[PDB]
């Protein structure tokens, strides 16, 4: 009773309850997703339900402990992971008012038809064949066409519904001490009183925009490049001082520059490195590809997988007709039950899925001591970091011939580095200044700074600024670019997709430095080494027992993110970019404009 | 022992006064008290029962499943003499000095 253990003395029995009741929300949620019928969504909504009640229930009850007089720093830390109130501190009919605005962005998006004007009565959805229109045509006006529509008909009907619903998140978070919704989202990266190890909410921002500023000399001759490349497909309708039309990029909203890699490919007749028929005439199945990455992960020196596992799981789609969404996941239904459900086919994209996704296994394996609450990564950021490390050691042609996958005299030359490390950075540098754009976008109107009339025009402005894009058709102020972007209308954080990207490579350098190796950064390994397996496990194993600002201290040495393993990572086609743009103009102007003319 | 859809036959005290004594047993079911006002035998805000229960199942990882456990302890107060090992033995040859 001495004012606190009255806390812990909670704690455990929370804990306890906690878990277990989790587990059988999750037992059941596994279940529906791996055999689909009418039944179990009722079977699974249910125990959903029960869970979801018991939590709220208990973080109603735990406001009645005072969190000044805590002492422990781990008690208090559950305690206020606990205590958070979320929604519900709304007048109540605004929070049903909340619940349908969001569920109805939400389908809108999800069920939205665009028609041709030539033939308006069947036609297309976003999914099947819009993705495929806007990556893999060619021409000029397919390509505006299904870029105008789906902005004209998606965007039009969401901004009456995207305004309430910004006063009203702004509204919800103006209770529970905070000044506007974004400063919300950063809450994740805070860190309160641990001397010296303190991490303010304001200076996230303050390292963006200082981390974007040693970036834009890589970015620059990419755009460059790949703007002197697309001067080819589509001949005089891109200026050589002038942005790119949004339309070009390789997808609905210009996200990932991967599918440019068929236009502006460095050497186009020296084919990359590629396993796919030295699997098949091998006989491999999807047990050899899992016991294959088993194997690598067991070599670093961490553990084997936990022979429940190999029972379990379903690793090949069922034979027979068995709807069970195809999408790779890594369960952790808790008690130490890890199971893995992916409809693996036998092809080296796989096989490094299959990587990517036992990092996850490996990095929920770690952590499994620590108090329930406790059981995620260091923030949002740390688990697909961990993650795809495996996946950038494990694609490496050492490893490759090392495993029996490549003819022993293949001869690797700088022509095919070349190659790879350009299909690297179409999607690692490519994404940045678009995510950065968008978060910082997003901040500021949640902010209040952006007048509600004034924000296309920003938002395309931004574009023409910071990323180096255009949109090719004028937009008054009756539209809502951003609400037609997944990650926007589904009210999910986007931050996430930039410090994932610096944290990858940090995490790359500090690792391989360990393992003595002595060449450029894009062919280390990490395999056969102890003490690399040692220094990630270090880090594995805390979770969120500690600031995540000694999660990275204790691997790579700093106390913040830091763009230089990144540039480090590229120098190589940094030192040809430099070279294949001696006659170009680098940058963009940004008076250019596609109708203008 | 593990039955699917949970076995919550056996429990485990996880709340008491004071730790125990060796070879001791306690079966009461008293409602705990942590804090500082008296429970009157009410669960609640702070008077939480003593007794949970081990939901065994199948689909379990090592280090959740249950064991059995046994235990063997001796003791020779003063008795002169008690249930000892087993014997063994040979034969019985006639007829010559051994
Ligand atoms: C997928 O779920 C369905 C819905 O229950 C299962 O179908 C029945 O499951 C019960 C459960 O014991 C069986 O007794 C019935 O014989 C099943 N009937 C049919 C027509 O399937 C189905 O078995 C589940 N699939 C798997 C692989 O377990
Ligand atoms: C509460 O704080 C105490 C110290 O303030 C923690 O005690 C340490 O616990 C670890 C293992 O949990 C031991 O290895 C240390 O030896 C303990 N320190 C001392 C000085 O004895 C305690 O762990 C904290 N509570 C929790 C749940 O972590
Ligand atoms: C969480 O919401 C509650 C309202 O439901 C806020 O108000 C506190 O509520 C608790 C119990 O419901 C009272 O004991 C407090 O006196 C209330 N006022 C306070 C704590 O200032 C509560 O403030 C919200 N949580 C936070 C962290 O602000
Ligand atoms: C890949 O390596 C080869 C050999 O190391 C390079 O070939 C030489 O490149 C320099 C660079 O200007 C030229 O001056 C030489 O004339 C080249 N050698 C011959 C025999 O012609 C090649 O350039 C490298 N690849 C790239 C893209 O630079
Ligand atoms: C690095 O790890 C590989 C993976 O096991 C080890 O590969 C063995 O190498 C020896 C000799 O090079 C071969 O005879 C074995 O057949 C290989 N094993 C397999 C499974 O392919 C290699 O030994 C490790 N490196 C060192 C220095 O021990
Ligand atoms: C992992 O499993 C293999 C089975 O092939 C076994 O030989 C090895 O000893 C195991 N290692 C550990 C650390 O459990």
């Amino acid at each position: 009773s001495t004012i606190e253990e009255q806390a812990k003395t909670f704690l455990d029995k929370f804990n306890h309850e906690a878990e277990d009741l989790f587990y059988q929300s999750s037992l059941a949620s596994w279940n529906y997703n791996t055999n689909i019928t009418e039944e179990n969504v009722q079977n699974m909504n249910n125990a959903g339900d029960k869970w979801s009640a018991f939590l709220k229930e208990q973080s109603t009850l735990a406001q009645m402990y005072p969190l000044q007089e805590i002492q422990n720093l781990t008690v208090k830390l559950q305690l206020q992971a606990l205590q958070q109130n979320g929604s519900s501190v709304l007048s109540e009919d605004k929070s049903k008012r909340l619940n349908t605005i969001l569920n109805t962005m939400s389908t809108i998006y999800s069920t939205g038809k665009v028609c041709n004007p030539d033939n308006p009565q069947e036609c297309l959805l976003l999914e099947p064949g819009l993705n495929e229109i806007m990556a893999n045509s060619l021409d000029y006006n397919e390509r505006l066409w299904a870029w105008e529509s789906w902005r004209s008909e998606v965007g039009k009907q969401l901004r009456p519904l995207y305004e309430e619903y910004v006063v009203l998140k702004n509204e919800m978070a103006r209770a529970n001490h905070y000044e506007d919704y974004g400063d919300y989202w950063r809450g994740d990266y805070e860190v309160n009183g641990v001397d010296g190890y303190d991490y303010s909410r304001g200076q996230l921002i303050e390292d963006v925009e200082h981390t974007f500023e040693e970036i834009k000399p890589l970015y620059e001759h990419l755009h460059a490049y790949v703007r002197a490349k697309l001067m080819n497909a589509y001949p005089s309708y891109i200026s050589p001082i002038g942005c790119l039309p949004a339309h070009l990029l390789g997808d609905m909203w210009g996200r990932f520059w991967t599918n440019l890699y068929s236009l502006t490919v460095p050497f186009g007749q020296k084919p990359n490195i590629d396993v796919t028929d030295a699997m098949v005439d091998q006989a491999w199945d999807a047990q050899r590809i899992f016991k294959e990455a088993e194997k690598f992960f067991v070599s670093v020196g961490l553990p084997n997988m936990t022979q429940g596992f190999w029972e379990n799981s379903m690793l090949t789609d069922p034979g027979n007709v068995q709807k069970a969404v195809c999408h790779p996941t890594a369960w952790d239904l808790g008690k130490g039950d890890f199971r893995i459900l992916m409809c693996t086919k036998v092809t080296m994209d796989d096989f490094l899925t299959a990587h990517h996704e036992m990092g996850h296994i490996q990095y929920d394996m770690a952590y499994a001591a620590q108090p329930f609450l406790l059981r995620n990564g260091a923030n949002e950021g740390f688990h697909e970091a961990v993650g795809e490390i495996m996946s950038l050691s494990a694609a490496t042609p050492k490893h490759l011939k090392s495993i029996g996958l490549l003819s022993p005299d293949f001869q690797e030359d700088n022509e095919t580095e070349i190659n790879f490390l350009l299909k690297q950075a179409l999607t690692i540098v490519g994404t940045l200044p678009f995510t950065y754009m968008l978060e910082k976008w997003r901040w500021m109107v949640f902010k209040g700074e952006i007048p509600k009339d004034q924000w296309m025009k920003k938002w395309w402005e931004m574009k023409r600024e910071i990323v180096g894009v255009v949109e090719p058709v004028p937009h008054d102020e009756t539209y809502c670019d951003p609400a037609s972007l997944f990650h926007v209308s589904n009210d999910y954080s986007f931050i996430r997709y930039y410090t994932r990207t610096l944290y990858q490579f940090q995490f790359q350098e500090a690792l391989c430095q360990a393992a003595k190796h002595e060449g450029p950064l894009h062919k280390c390994d990490i395999s056969n080494s102890t003490e690399a397996g040692q220094k990630l496990f270090n880090m594995l194993r805390l979770g969120k027992s500690e600031p995540w600002t000694l999660a990275l201290e204790n691997v790579v040495g700093a106390k913040n993110m830091n763009v230089r393993p990144l540039l480090n990572y590229f120098e190589p086609l940094f030192t040809w970019l430099k070279d294949q743009n001696k006659n170009s103009f680098v940058g963009w102007s940004t008076d250019w404009s596609p109708y203008a003319d | 022992d593990s039955k699917v859809g949970g076995n919550y036959n056996y429990l485990y005290r996880l709340f008491r006064k004071s730790n125990l004594k060796p070879f001791e047993r306690d079966i009461s079911t008293e409602i705990y008290q942590a804090g500082n006002k008296p429970c009157n035998g009410v669960a609640g805000f702070n008077c939480y029962f003593p007794l949970r229960s081990y939901g065994f199942r199948p689909t379990y990882g090592v280090g959740h499943q249950p064991y059995r456990v046994v235990v063997l302890s001796f003791e020779l107060l003063h008795a002169p003499a008690t249930v000892c090992g087993p014997k063994k033995s040979t034969n019985l040859v006639k007829n010559k000095c051994v």
